[PDB]
This record gives C-alpha cells, sequence and structure tokens, in this order.
C-alpha cells in the first residue's frame, strides 16, 4: 500500500490495521484529502528557496 | 566537491559552513531549525574555537544574505570513535536564532522507517559544501552540489579498507571522477521526494576522494533520528 505510489502520500505514509495513513514534516499540515502535505510559514523544511 | 554543480540562488539553503578562529571554512553542517545545525562530530577536533555561516555561496564575496552565529551548545554522540569516525554526528544549538530567507532554510527531519523503505531506496541523494574541487586540491570558494547514487552494504564493505559500521552508509560512484571531498564534513546528504528534501545523511569520511572503486561514506541519520529528536530540546 506505501509500497504503491507512497499510497498517494505527498511525504510520510505508514501502513496501520491494513490502511495507509500519511503524515508531513513540522511546518506542514495534512490537508482535507488526508494525503497532499500544505505549508504553515513561508519558508517551510526541505523547499527550494527560488 | 569533486565534479557536480555550483548551488543556484535558493538551491542548497538548509547548507551551513563552520568557520574557524580565521574565518576558514573547515566542515559544512545542515540547518534542522532556527536554532540547530546538524554536523560531523569528528569536525569538533578541526577547530579549538568556530562559528556557523548560513546562507553563503560564495566566500570571496559578499552577496548580503550571509549570517554567522555563535555555537551555545555542542552534542556530540557519546560513542563517538575517532579511530574509525564510528557516531559520526553533532548537534550544535545556535546562541541566536536563524532568520529563514533567500538560500536559508531548513532540512526536513523524516521519521526513520519511511526513510529507510522510501528515501533511502531512491536512486540517488545530493551531498553539498565548500570541500576540496580535487583530492589534493584547494577548498572551493563557491557552493557546490553533486547528485550520488546510494550503494548497496554489501557492494560497499566489499570497496573499503577501513570497516563500514551500522552507523554508516556509502553513496557515489565506482570509477566516475565524482565525489565529495576534504572540507565537505559535516554538510548536508539531502534525498529529494516528490519536490521535498530531506536530510538523509551527515559526509564524513572517504579514501581520498572520487577513487576508482571507492566511495563516499556518510553517517546514517536514519539511525539518530531520535537522538537528534532528543538533543533538539534540550
Ligand atoms: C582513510 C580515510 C580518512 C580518515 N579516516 C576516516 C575513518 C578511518 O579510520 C580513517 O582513516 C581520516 C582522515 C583522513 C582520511 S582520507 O585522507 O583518506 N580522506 C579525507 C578526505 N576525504 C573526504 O573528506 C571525503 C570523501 C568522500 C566523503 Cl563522503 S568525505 C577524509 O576522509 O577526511 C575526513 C576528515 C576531515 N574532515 C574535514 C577535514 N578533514 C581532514
Ligand atoms: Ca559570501
Amino acid at each position: 500500500l506505501c509500497s504503491l505510489d507512497n499510497g498517494d502520500c505527498d511525504q510520510f505514509c505508514h501502513e496501520e490495521q491494513n490502511s495507509v495513513v500519511c503524515s508531513c514534516a513540522r511546518g506542514y499540515t495534512l490537508a482535507d484529502n488526508g494525503k497532499a502535505c500544505i505549508p504553515t510559514g513561508p519558508y517551510p523544511c526541505g523547499k527550494q528557496t527560488l | 566537491i569533486v565534479g557536480g554543480q555550483e548551488c543556484k540562488d535558493g538551491e542548497c539553503p538548509w547548507q551551513a559552513l563552520l568557520i574557524n578562529e580565521e574565518n576558514e571554512g573547515f566542515c559544512g553542517g545542515t540547518i534542522l531549525s532556527e536554532f540547530y545545525i546538524l554536523t560531523a562530530a569528528h569536525c569538533l577536533y578541526q577547530a579549538k574555537r568556530f562559528k556557523v555561516r548560513v546562507g553563503d555561496r560564495n566566500t570571496e564575496q559578499e552577496e548580503g544574505g550571509e549570517a554567522v552565529h555563535e555555537v551555545e551548545v555542542v552534542i556530540k554522540h557519546n560513542r563517538f570513535t575517532k579511530e574509525t569516525y564510528d557516531f559520526d554526528i553533532a548537534v550544535l544549538r545556535l546562541k541566536t536564532p536563524i532568520t529563514f530567507r533567500m538560500n536559508v532554510a531548513p532540512a526536513c527531519l523524516p521519521e526513520r522507517d519511511w526513510a529507510e523503505s522510501t528515501l533511502m531506496t531512491q536512486k540517488t541523494g545530493i551531498v553539498s559544501g565548500f570541500g576540496r574541487t580535487h583530492e589534493k586540491g584547494r577548498q572551493s570558494t563557491r557552493l557546490k552540489m553533486l547528485e550520488v547514487p546510494y550503494v548497496d552494504r554489501n557492494s560497499c564493505k566489499l570497496s573499503s579498507s577501513f570497516i563500514i559500521t551500522q552507523n554508516m552508509f556509502c553513496a557515489g560512484y565506482d570509477t566516475k571522477q565524482e565525489d565529495a571531498c576534504q572540507g565537505d564534513s559535516g554538510g548536508p546528504h539531502v534525498t529529494r521526494f516528490k519536490d521535498t528534501y530531506f536530510v538523509t545523511g551527515i559526509v564524513s569520511w572517504g579514501e581520498g576522494c572520487a577513487r576508482k572503486g571507492k566511495y563516499g561514506i556518510y553517517t546514517k541519520v536514519t539511525a539518530f533520528l531520535k537522538w537528534i529528536d532528543r538533543s533538539m530540546k534540550t
């Protein structure tokens, strides 16, 4: 499931009781879809300042 | 860095440079947060006093985004072995917090299980620093980056004349003349996943630089994530 395209998670994918659970690093919030990770600030970790 | 490319504006913003008494960069670091820098424990024996410079891309110009930070506390792993460079990890708390901006941003700390199963099974990571551009050369005045293939533990252990511990992994090319080099130690090894960069390594050591059948050796950050998390609350 997390093997199948990271279970559709933007970031952290964990298999808990047969199902995918997505989570996000600090400075990100999980979207309504329970998969995408949304920055909370202008300089979230792991983003090039392009 | 031997070979690879210059870090262009905003490309390597988690790059930190450890600067000695005489303002010479000797080691790299990775910005984890406004207060915490990740580096190699062995870098702590390279200078009696040192500071951390962030947002530096040219060590012969003032691009204007550079800032120097005093280290409040050094957190070295108690099991660091100078003889083997085992447990080659340190965390620096700065006296003053970093202000994120152009060329100044933190790398994400991954969760261990996901990092090992997902990140370190990607083809390549990216290493960066102001280290030497040739094995017996001088250090770079430009911040450089290099894409380095992950190397399976077995091939790596075969390759090394020195001990490869469980706190180490291997990255770079067999024959191709691109590698990290002296001065890059302590700097970032990051892995891109869906356009987000996670810290996966610390530049630790190598048998010279870019030698045939020899790889760069990186502290396995994934094995120290709880140690890093614990250090960052004191
Ligand atoms: C035999 C390896 C070695 C050891 N170590 C390590 C444990 C083992 O017991 C041993 O003997 C010690 C000293 C020198 C050398 S060396 O001369 O062969 N290679 C140099 C240069 N290459 C690189 O830095 C890299 C290449 C690819 C990546 Cl990735 S780092 C090095 O590793 O310097 C690290 C120290 C340092 N950091 C900043 C400044 N300095 C001086
Ligand atoms: Ca500069």
